[PDB]
């Protein structure tokens, strides 16, 4: 029911993807449930893989694969916390190159004929940031002046390193295992 | 046709216009609710796209022009005189369809409802017309619901016209809905509209239904039935007294009700006539009863102040003497022995009269019926006879409810049908012609 | 046994309802799951609450109560359309707040209550209402801008908080520049106060916001003043009155505390 | 029940009272009609007194045609019999009246001219008796609201009249007042010239002088001798009584004559200065009918009657107050009990939307409008509507919302806007606060405790209308919060027990109608924070007995509730969680 | 412009004097008979000061002429009560008010 509510909200007509605290919290909860993360034995590694598969199944059996695509499509290429939370959940359910999730994701896209998904992906890629030398120099001038730093890491330079990495890891996970169909579809 | 060309040479595509107006309404029909969520969303998106394309091509003004050119004719008969008979027949349907199409074009679209602001003033100008009131009201409701800019241009004259719509066309909850939408839009309240609606509608107390708490009023009467008829052995003068042992002026927020006097019956039925069985009505509210509350003479629900020494509402330890004279219709009262300077005269005498008292909660009164039943504190006026002398020689005088139904357990409640006419009350010896 | 705790009781009840029946009301589903998340995230409640927690001395209680009453009136005026009487209520409340001593003594409490946000959006409503038809309720924009400038001057952190709205303030920068006696009471003046004498904010100031002001100044240099020619002033080709006001903001952006910000 | 027939009718609310249910009806599986009803079933009976109701479009005998007025013809209303001549046709006198009345002035004064038409108060309507209809069977004139006399044989001598004669102290009658419900004349006697009606239908003209109360009649252009003088404030309805001798009976004509105002100018307020005659859709022909039901009251006044002694007479005693809400229809000068709207759908809908309009005009802190509305909807009516169990569900929900909007919504919103901010003073009371009430780490009941955080001040104004001061228009009108608390707790306690049995007769007809208004009012009171200590303990026990027990019975959380009720219970739980968060913050500040 | 009719007699001696507060229950009706105000509904007595223009002139004069413990009917013409403007939302323009006033206590 929760995933169905989140999917209906994404499928509802809106001019913009409004920030939803409930979604931004429960998506994080589901992603943490999915990952749940000295040589290990082969049996230990296999148990870990099988537990990860079951944890991913608890969600993608209930329609999380469709919801993470619907939210990205409704984003319309606007970077935000909602998109970041959706991408993290997609990565969580896609870790290990989950073939069942890949097939579900491709089948939904092919059936719905969703163009907004790819348009939003292109928009997010364009909105992704890079190093800004001018901002770096301004921060250096401010620090040398003697004023206190608002943020230690200087978030202005390379605005969101996590978002870009998650966005491209999502795409890599989509094509892992030499998934020719989705590789051509992209 | 307006420039008066021949009706034959003018090509008026009535049937094509009607068919296209129906197809267009079907085309802009809103999605149904029972459909699946995704399908409903797709249909809503298609409808919004259609509305946007139509408004960008300016199809709203085309419909407005058709409506304006059709309202030049006052009625279907006028349109059938100017244009053809079939055109006159279809005039009303085309006008309704055009308004429905306009409502479908602007419904749910913020941009369209914002663009219709300039035409709102022209729209409310024809609200009074009977052939367009419903459609104009629907369009106005859609615009006011959707566009906040509409409320900024609705003025006092428009609000007063909408209010007078209620007065001229009767009660219609759609006008109330429009007025509600005039107040608050999207959580923002328009205080000027609120004040105008309040000050122009509420103080009249003539359109909206009015509510008030009324104390329950009951009536109790003796058994006797006094009537007058030609060749009947019934005495025309009667007299009885009522004294108030206790009365609380204000048991609730409303004043305590206590009236005494005479009441009559409709025809010869023992059932009291002209009044409701239950409610807040008492002695004097109808034209079949005659009352006195210590300050006013009550008859027909109109009260007139009557003079008396030391005027006061009926208090504790007040003796009221009621006199009824049927020879010449006259009901007179005397409070505490002094006469009351007023009387009822020339009323209907084709019925049976009986003493009656009406009251609400908070009383303690006692009938002084004369003789063994009661003792008169004051001597009856000459001629008048005590009321106990009218009891039939077989029954017993008792004071019971005037109406049939009282307070008791529901399954033990006695349901009573119509009662037989009490024609034996007046004994007229019928002659056997010989 | 029983839950014995409100948290456990809610956590049981929400799940029990959801597994008992399919809920047809999205609002009910949302409320249920919000409540469940609150029960399972008790730390987040404190995390949100503490930044909005302020302590005061006993001597300041009545002044704080009066300030909160004025702020409540201002907040409640958000839900009504602006009119002549709302103008008076807004002005009297803002004046009471500026007269109150707590407004000066406790800038952090003012920032936590978000008074600048409330005044900001109150002025936003008026500004967005009727731009082409000339701004209505100009005395409101003036009073709101004066309050915001005072808020900026009170403390350095307040100036940083106001700096976050420099983008919109520069968008609505041509509100009352031509009108005199509103000098120092315009969104452009608020923007200038947001960066006055602050190296940290001057260095953080970007390029596009400067480009906006440059474009406005170019427009003022190319085109005459519509409101002034409507009043009958001779039609010169350019707008000195608005040009000077636009130049003052650039002055404040480029020059700070005696030295010139090279960037 | 027939003539002189008495019967008793048992719904089997108490099974023991059914005499033959066990011998035949219990084993067969049949259920008593009142098996699961907490309150008695309402009895409806055939109304004895006929009333005026609009002529139905499907009527088998009467047809009404609304002829529109042309440039040369006034608007007309024509009454004709569709079934005349054929079998089953009824040849009885039928009483017709117009919907709206003409009201006389309150104080009686002691080419047509346009100024005279603007200063005049005389109104006119005329009736055309179509040729072929017997004029002796047609009566024309005015009637009042009291006219409920249905007689197959009607004569002008049989009308109900009374003459109140108020006299001086000596007894000389200085004034005599004739009062009657019918002021009408006969066309048969009006036919003075003779043979002037067969060529063209006779026209009685009725003119009423609202400033003087003088009712005079003109027929065929000449004034009749009969005239009626009415008392001030009398509301007169145009009326025609006719027995049909033709397919076409008569015609209401709403024109005007020289120096007289049209009838619409007096009927409607907006047309007060409009010489053009009009027939707005509100005006319509009504007829006296017997097809109406009457609602037996659920409870009657308890009156004790007994003969004290021979000298003391018969004692009539009534000491227990009873009171009902009356809904007044303005145009028809009528009044009905509001509980009779359970079967009158149109009035119920209109009144529900009127309540919504009342709640909307005073929305979002319109304190002046709230004060004005306190005149129309009073405290006693609000309390009676809240507590009454037979109220229709729509009106119940409307009145609950009206009470909340007029008296409580402002402060509720004031406290909700400042709920997420914690400005706690540093005092000894603040220092005394601790996370846990005692040594045992037992959570205290939510809400109960000592809270020192600054909270908005609650202030109310007395809604008086004789005072000329305007300082009252700030702050919402005052209400008895203590009585409201006690009755809210009482009704919640009753509702929890009643709904647990799944009775077939909930208050308002549905579980939603029973619970949503009540829980909404309780949530508003909780937000306002009026509940203190023991009241909060009791109402928390109502929500959940076991968990909130202080150191079987089912609380509100486990009763198989509808979704709207579930949403409000979620709101209450949210408020309790907020109270816990506030307590935690206040304890942290105490430690600090 | 105020005529007073006695409904219940009072003591007849303790009339209100200047600089006192009169405690009354009143019930106001329009001339047509519709109730618009009542202190008994609010269940809490009305207090006003003589000569300090707290209430309307008609009510002031009526209460001044009444005596302690007396219940009287007050009829106020539209020139001593809300004039021609009327009270917005409650009293229509040019309305005559009828008041049922009881002088409970003088203090």
């Amino acid at each position: 029911q929760l995933i169905l509510l989140f999917s209906r909200t994404a499928l509802t007509e809106k001019c913009k993807l409004e920030e939803d605290f409930l979604y931004m919290a429960y998506a994080d909860i589901m992603a943490k449930s999915c990952h749940d993360e000295e040589v290990k034995s082969f049996e230990e590694k296999e148990m870990e893989k099988q537990k990860l598969l079951y944890q991913q199944a608890r969600l993608h059996d209930r329609g999380a694969a469709e919801m993470v695509l619907q939210t990205i499509s409704a984003s319309k290429g606007e970077t935000g916390p909602m998109v970041a939370a959706t991408l993290k959940l997609g990565i969580a359910i896609l870790n290990g190159g989950n073939s069942t999730v890949q097939q579900k994701m491709l089948d939904y896209l092919k059936e719905k004929k969703d163009v907004g998904f790819f348009q939003s992906l292109a928009g997010l890629m364009q909105s992704c940031s890079v190093l800004d030398l001018n901002a770096f120099e301004r921060q250096n001038k401010a620090e040398g002046l003697g004023m206190v730093t608002e943020e230690g890491s200087g978030e202005k330079v390379l605005q969101d390193d996590e978002f870009t990495c998650d966005l491209f890891r999502f795409l890599q996970l989509l094509c892992e295992g030499h998934n020719s169909d989705f590789q051509n579809y992209l | 046709l307006s420039k008066k060309a021949k009706a034959s040479t003018v090509d008026l595509p009535i049937e094509s216009v009607s068919l296209s107006l129906q197809d267009l309404i079907g085309y802009f029909h809103p999605p149904d609710e029972h459909l699946e969520h995704e399908d409903k969303q797709n249909r809503l998106r298609a409808l919004k796209n259609r509305q946007n394309l139509f408004q960008e091509e300016g199809m709203i003004n085309l419909v407005l022009e058709c409506i304006d050119r059709l309202h030049v004719y006052s009625s279907a008969a006028h349109f059938a005189d100017v244009a053809g008979r079939e055109a006159g027949e279809s005039w009303k349907s085309i006008l309704n369809s055009l308004y429905e199409l306009l409502a479908a074009l602007i419904r749910g679209n913020r941009k369209n409802c914002a663009q219709f602001s300039g035409s709102l003033d022209w729209l409310i100008s024809r609200l009074e017309r009977l052939e367009a009131s419903s459609g104009i009201l629907e369009v106005l409701h859609c615009v006011l619901v959707e566009s906040p800019e509409a409320l900024n241009i609705i003025k006092e004259g428009h609000i007063k016209s909408i209010i007078s719509l209620l007065d001229k066309h009767g009660r219609n909850h759609k006008v109330l809905d429009v007025l509600c939408s005039l107040c608050v839009c999207h959580g923002v309240a328009v205080r000027s509209n609120q004040h105008l609606i309040c000050d122009n509608l509420l103080p009249g107390r003539d359109l909206l239904l009015q509510t008030r708490l009324v104390n329950h009023v009951s009536s109790m009467r003796p058994n006797i039935f006094l009537g007058v008829s030609e060749g009947s052995a019934q005495y025309k003068k009667w007299y009885y007294e009522l004294m108030v042992d206790h009365t609380e002026p204000f048991v609730t927020a409303e004043a305590t009700h206590l009236r005494v006097g005479w009441a009559s019956t409709e025809g010869y039925s023992p059932y009291p006539g002209g009044g409701e069985e239950w409610g807040g009505n008492g002695v004097g509210d109808d034209l079949f009863s005659y009352g006195f509350d210590g300050l006013h003479l009550w008859s027909g629900c109109i009260a007139r102040t009557v003079s008396s020494p030391n005027q006061h509402l009926l208090r504790t330890d007040d003796v009221i003497s009621c006199c009824l004279d049927l020879s010449a219709p006259s009901i007179s009262f005397r409070i505490n022995g002094q006469p009351v300077q007023g009387m009822f005269e020339n009323f209907n005498i084709d019925g049976l009269f009986f003493p009656v008292v009406s009251f609400s909660a908070g009383i303690k009164v006692r009938f002084l019926l004369g003789g063994r039943h009661g003792e008169f504190k004051f001597l009856p006026p000459p001629g008048y006879a005590p009321c106990y002398e009218a009891v039939l020689p077989k029954e017993k005088l008792k004071v019971e409810h005037s109406r049939e139904y009282k307070q008791e357990r529901t399954y033990t409640r006695d349901l009573l049908g119509p009662t037989v006419s009490l024609t034996q009350a007046a004994f007229t010896p019928i002659p056997v012609d010989t | 046994k029983k839950s014995s705790t409100l948290q456990q009781l809610i956590s049981e009840t929400m799940v029990r309802w959801a597994q008992e029946s399919v809920i047809e009301d999205p609002e009910l589903v949302r409320a249920m799951f919000v409540l469940l998340h609150r029960q399972y995230d008790g730390i987040g409640g404190l995390v949100r609450a503490l930044p909005k927690t302020y302590t005061i001395n006993g001597v300041s209680v009545e002044d704080t109560i009066n300030l909160l009453a004025s702020l409540g009136q201002i907040r409640s005026l958000l839900s009504v359309r602006m009119g002549k009487e709302e103008e008076k209520l807004m002005i009297r409340g803002l004046g009471d707040i500026m007269n109150n001593k707590v407004f000066y003594q406790h800038p952090n409490l003012m920032r936590a209550l978000g008074m600048h946000e409330t005044v900001m959006e109150v002025m936003v409503n008026v500004l967005g209402g009727g731009e082409s038809k000339e701004i209505t309720f100009p005395k409101m924009v003036a009073n709101c801008c004066r309050f915001l400038c005072y808020f900026c001057r009170i403390s350095r952190q307040n100036q940083k908080a106001m700096f976050d709205h420099l983008s919109y303030l520069l968008e609505n920068s041509s509100v009352g520049l031509a009108s005199p006696a509103m000098r120092g009471s315009t969104p452009l003046d608020v923007a200038a106060a947001s960066v006055m004498d602050n190296n940290e904010l001057a260095l953080a100031l970007r390029e596009p916001d400067l480009e906006k002001v440059v474009r406005y100044l170019a427009g003022c240099g190319l085109q005459s003043c519509q409101m002034l020619v409507s009043k009958g002033y001779p039609d010169i080709g350019w707008n000195p009155v608005e040009g000077e006001r636009y130049l003052d903001f650039l002055r404040f952006a480029v020059f700070c505390n005696g030295e010139s910000v090279e960037e | 029940l027939g003539v002189a027939q008495v019967g008793r009718m048992n719904f089997g609310k108490d099974v023991s009272t059914l005499k033959y249910f066990t011998i035949c009806g219990l084993q067969e599986g049949y259920e008593p009609f009142a098996v699961n009803t907490n309150r008695d079933i309402t009895m409806w009976l055939s109304k004895r007194l006929p009333q005026f109701l609009q002529v139905p479009s499907n009527h088998e005998h009467i047809e009404v045609t609304r002829i529109d007025g042309t440039i040369d013809s006034s608007p007309c209303l024509k009454v004709t019999q569709k079934s005349f001549g054929s079998q089953n046709s009824n040849t009885d006198i039928m009483f017709y009246r117009l919907s709206m009345p003409i009201e006389c002035a309150e104080v009686f004064s002691k080419r047509d001219d346009y100024d005279f038409l603007m200063q005049t108060s005389t109104y006119y309507y005329s009736v055309r008796i179509f040729p072929g209809q017997e004029p002796a069977n047609v009566w024309v004139g005015w009637i009042t609201s009291d006219f409920h006399q249905y007689d197959t044989g009607f004569d002008l001598d049989r009308v109900r009249t009374v003459t109140v004669t108020l006299g001086d102290e000596k007894g000389k009658v200085h004034e005599s007042i004739k009062r009657s419900n019918c002021y009408m004349v006969c066309a048969g006697e009006s036919m003075s010239p003779g043979q002037g009606r067969n060529n063209n239908g006779l026209e009685i003209g009725c003119v009423v002088d609202a400033a003087s109360g003088l009712l005079t009649f003109i027929a065929n252009g000449k004034e009749l001798s009969t005239y009626y003088q009415v008392e001030p404030s009398t509301k007169l309805f145009p009326a025609v009584f006719a027995q049909a001798t033709s397919p076409n009976v008569f015609q209401f004509e709403l024109g005007r004559i020289k120096n007289v105002m049209p009838l619409s100018a007096g009927l409607f307020k907006s047309e007060h200065k409009n010489p053009v005659p009009q027939c707005p859709p509100r005006l319509h022909v009504q007829f006296l009918s017997h097809v109406l039901w009457s609602r037996m009251p659920n409870q009657f006044l308890k009156v004790d009657v007994s003969r004290i002694s021979e000298r003391q007479g018969w004692l009539v005693q009534c000491l227990d107050p009873l009171q009902f809400m009356s809904l007044h229809i303005p145009e028809e000068n009528r009044s009905v009990d509001i509980l009779e709207l359970t079967e009158q759908e149109e009035l119920l809908k209109f009144h529900y939307h009127t309540l919504r309009l009342y709640s909307a005009v005073c929305a979002l802190g319109n304190h002046r409008v709230a004060h004005a509305l306190c005149s129309h909807v009073d405290e006693p009516q609000l309390l009676y509507a809240i507590e009454n169990k037979y109220m229709p569900g729509l009106l119940r929900a409307g009145y609950y919302d009206l009470l909340i909007d007029i008296h409580l919504s402002s402060y509720a919103t004031a406290r909700l806007m400042m709920n997420n901010e914690y400005i706690v003073p540093m005092t000894e009371e603040t220092k005394s606060i601790t996370l846990f009430p005692d040594e045992n780490k037992k959570h205290g009941l939510p809400g109960i405790g000592l809270s020192t955080s600054l909270r908005p001040r609650m202030q109310f104004s007395s809604p008086s209308f004789v005072s000329i001061s305007n300082e009252c228009y700030q702050y919402s009108p005052e209400f008895p919060l203590d009585i409201l608390k006690s009755k809210t707790i009482q009704m919640l306690t009753e509702a929890v027990k009643e709904g647990s049995l799944h009775a077939r007769d909930p208050v308002g007809g549905t579980t939603e109608f029973l619970f949503v208004p009540l829980i909404k009012l309780f949530y508003t009171l909780l937000i306002m924070g009026i509940f203190h200590n023991e009241d909060l303990k009791h109402i928390l026990q109502l929500i959940e007995p076991s968990v909130f027990k202080e150191a079987p019975k089912e609380g509100l959380l486990q009763m198989k509730l509808p979704e709207p009720v579930k949403l409000q219970m979620c709101l209450l739980l949210q408020y309790l969680c907020d109270c816990q968060v506030r307590h935690r913050i206040e304890a942290i500040v105490a430690f600090s | 412009g105020v005529e007073i009719e006695t409904i219940s007699p009072g003591d007849g001696r303790t009339f209100p004097k200047k600089g006192q507060t009169c405690v009354v229950h009143y019930t106001g009706m329009l001339q047509n008979g519709k109730k618009f105000d009542s202190s008994r509904d609010r269940n809490k007595p009305f207090k006003f000061r003589i000569g300090k223009q707290e209430v309307i002139k008609g009510f002031e004069e009526g209460a001044a002429q009444m005596s302690l413990g007396q219940r009287a009917k007050l009829t106020c013409t539209p020139d001593v009560a809300y004039g021609a403007t009327g009270h917005p939302g409650v009293i229509p323009p040019n309305a005559t008010l009828i008041f049922d006033v009881e002088l409970l206590n003088l203090e």
